[PDB]
């Protein structure tokens, strides 16, 4: 399975980075990293898929890096409308899919 | 960007008066264009479609027989006949019997014998023939626009083979081919098993030794020449029988050693062939060639990237102003003295500021150096390119040759410009493909390695002849050892 | 058999790898080779032929290998 | 495949009739002709070769036949 | 992508010209090739003599 931590919170405006963590066979060896986001009630939307480069009308707020067999997220300037369900999922090297075990991102008030 | 990554990556340079280039494309293979003041496209057959296919005829490859009659004479009584030996549903033969009293029979000597059974056949395979105007053919035309249904996809048909594709910011491009040349499927049949289907040539598939049915037949009683699918036995000359042979579909498959898989599930796809097509590029332009400087920073978020053919490919973001606007991109020397490279990727322009661009360069070989924007910060690469020019040069004439060898006489149109020393070689090697198919037709390979062992033999030994001699079988050679079947 | 007569050297080669190309490229060769070794009297006898028969060691060559392939 | 490799004339055959004698005789004879008469290049060019390295009618002969029994069974 | 040959059993009959056809479905039963034996007919008479 993917390991990421359970719970990330950091106070508005700021900069964060959480990070994926997998095997060498789908995070250190491939380049399908990607990132959803999960709202409460609604359906997953991608925000970031390969990494080193960003999806169209997704803000430039959200970076992706990936280090070795850890791929990390980096959000600049925390905002109240980011506080969602992040998951992590990458393509494995059997031709299969594995997903993170999913984070919570909380603002401070 | 398509191809990149395809190590089946051809190049051609430079443009005629008229901006025509004649190019070639294969099926799993691309080409890559460019000029001096034209955008840089690439050109790849990706899908070869027949609609309408006519069935040749239906080979059986598992049989059942069934009501066996036997019928006997005694001898000097000529042979005996059964009404099932004219109905040609039931495969018959004769042989001879010993006959005499312990037989039932007032004589001794060679007897009569026929036997007959009902020939039934299980499954079969089917030999479609389509003809040359039921042709479709798709091709993607992407440009190097550095985006991360990039591409056009146009039709060609052999009835209209004249075709544009309209490019969003780039203009127009005309590309009209010449489907006639490139496969002649008048001589061509598309043989089809249970769920694989091979293409393979018509003169070889009539005359397969296996009972056949003419294509519109559908009640399955016209089957010629079952004897090759059923054999008769006469093990002491007493009693002959008739035993079916095994299923085929295992010694067909043996049969087709040198034959092209295609697809026939979800309609004639073919992925297999070349095609020869005339590539006019007058009315192509460039996205935004007269944007400013980006005079703003630049960060790599995808470092250097080498692939097969000496290229670098490089995916780099803008976070400075200005944008739309040109990037700063050349391949310059330690001390900048002198341009050392060339980029594939013409015109390198930021879209948009936040959307990362790729782009694509060759440098030379030795220490090479990436420049990224303006002063201040400035980027600069260091990438190291392995190789030699030697080494380039031999690695482009093998591909050369083995292009040759492997289109024929349409090789001289990959890159054919009208030249008259084209069309002059185009002929002469025209004419020497054709003696050399009328030669060394339906030969094996290792016999072409014989024979140009032979010739170069008697060249050697043998001066105006001895040096054609040993060139022909120097060639001959080359063609046994490039050729797969 | 159909076996026997084999969709090679047609003239319809391309790009893309044949149906039987790897497998079927040294097939005969093994086979060949399989049955001189399993019959090396035949293969000795042949020799012999091909040095009586021809006047230059290259036809003795030659002869040996032609005997030698359409034996199998 | 294993009809590349028949098992003919091994020195097991007796009086009784074989599976395949009758025209297992002669899918040689066919087979060649048919790919004669449906290549005739070839053969023309054995013929020059066999007249080339053959000096004597009979090794000339001799080289013909073979060179064009290789044809189809090489294949 | 592997797929599978086909059936091998026509080529296996393609292949087994000059085998024997003997039959051994219900038991092994021969059909074919030759026995030297040694004939003594010392205790033979003439029926009828």
């Amino acid at each position: 399975a993917l390991t990421q931590p359970a719970s990330v919170s950091g106070s508005p405006g700021q900069s964060i980075t959480i990070s994926c963590t997998g095997t060498s066979s789908d995070v250190g060896g491939f380049n399908y990293v990607s990132w959803f986001q999960q709202h409460p009630g609604k359906a997953p939307k991608l925000m970031l898929y390969d990494v080193t480069s960003r999806p169209s009308g997704v803000s430039s707020r959200f970076s992706g890096s990936k280090s070795g067999n850890t791929a990390s997220l980096t959000i600049s300037g925390l905002q109240a409308e980011d506080e969602a369900d992040y998951y992590c999922s990458s393509h494995t090297s059997r031709g299969t899919w594995v997903f993170g075990g999913g984070t919570k991102l909380t603002v401070l008030a | 960007m398509r191809c990149i990554g395809i190590s089946n990556r051809d190049f051609v340079e430079g443009v005629s008066g008229g901006s025509w280039v004649d190019i070639v494309l294969e099926h799993g293979s691309c080409v890559t264009t460019m000029a001096k003041n034209k955008p840089t496209l690439d050109f790849e057959l990706i899908k070869t479609e027949a609609k309408q296919p006519a069935t040749l005829r239906k080979y059986c490859i598992e049989a059942k027989l069934t009501n066996t009659t036997t019928d006997s004479r005694c001898p000097t009584q000529g042979e005996p006949s059964l009404n099932e030996e004219q109905d040609k549903r039931f495969v018959c033969k004769h042989s001879m019997v010993d006959r005499g009293w312990g037989n039932g029979c007032g004589l001794f000597g060679k007897g009569g014998i026929v036997t007959c059974a009902m020939f039934t056949c299980k499954k079969n395979m089917k030999g479609k023939v389509v003809q040359p105007e039921n042709l479709e053919y798709t091709i993607v035309i992407t440009p190097h626009s550095g985006e991360e249904k990039h591409g056009k996809e146009i039709k060609i048909t052999p009835q209209s083979s004249i075709t544009e594709a309209e490019l969003t910011g780039y203009g127009t491009v005309t590309m009209e081919c010449s489907p006639r040349t490139g496969l002649d499927f008048n001589e061509m049949v598309l043989l089809q098993m249970e769920n694989k289907a091979w293409l393979v040539h018509r003169q070889w598939f009539l005359d397969l030794p296996l009972p056949w049915l003419p294509g519109a037949d559908t009640q399955g009683s016209n089957w010629i020449q079952k004897e090759t699918l059923v054999t008769f036995k006469n093990p002491h000359a007493k009693k002959q029988d008739v035993v079916v042979l095994g299923s085929q579909e295992g010694a067909m498959h043996t049969a087709l050693t040198g034959a092209t898989e295609i697809q026939m599930s979800s309609g004639n796809l073919l992925f297999t062939g070349h095609l020869k097509c005339r590539l006019r590029m007058d009315k192509l332009q460039l996205k935004g060639m007269s944007y400013s400087m980006c005079t703003g920073k630049f960060k790599v978020v995808k470092e250097i990237a080498e692939t097969q053919h000496g290229t670098i490919v490089i995916r780099v973001q803008y976070e400075g102003d200005g944008s739309p606007c040109k990037i700063p991109f050349e391949i310059m020397d330690l001390e900048k003295r002198h341009v050392l490279g060339r980029l594939i990727t013409v015109n390198p322009i930021v879209t948009e500021k936040d959307s990362p661009v790729n782009i694509e360069a060759e440098p030379p070989f030795g220490d090479s150096y990436i420049i990224i924007g303006v002063e201040p910060g400035q980027l600069k690469l260091n990438w190291f390119k392995k190789g030699s020019s030697i080494g380039q040069m031999i690695e482009t004439t093998m591909r050369g040759a083995k292009r040759m060898a492997i289109l024929g006489d349409t090789a001289w149109d990959f890159g054919s410009l009208g030249g008259v020393f084209t069309s002059i070689g185009k002929a002469l090697h025209q004419v020497f493909g054709a003696i050399y198919g009328a030669a060394f037709s339906g030969v094996s390979w290792t016999m072409k390695i014989l024979i140009g062992v032979i010739i170069t033999w008697i060249g050697m030994n043998s001066t105006s002849l001895s040096v054609s001699l040993v060139l022909v079988g120097v060639v001959t050679l080359y063609l046994g050892v490039m050729v797969q079947a | 058999s159909v076996a026997l007569v084999p969709h090679v050297g047609m003239g319809l080669e391309t790009r893309t790898e044949t149906w039987m190309s790897s497998e079927g490229a040294w097939k005969h060769a093994q086979r060949i080779e399989t049955w001189i070794l399993r019959h090396p009297g035949f293969t000795i006898m042949a020799a012999i032929l091909a040095y009586t028969i021809g006047t230059t060691h290259f036809q003795r060559a030659l002869i040996f290998i032609l005997l030698t392939a359409v034996a199998p």
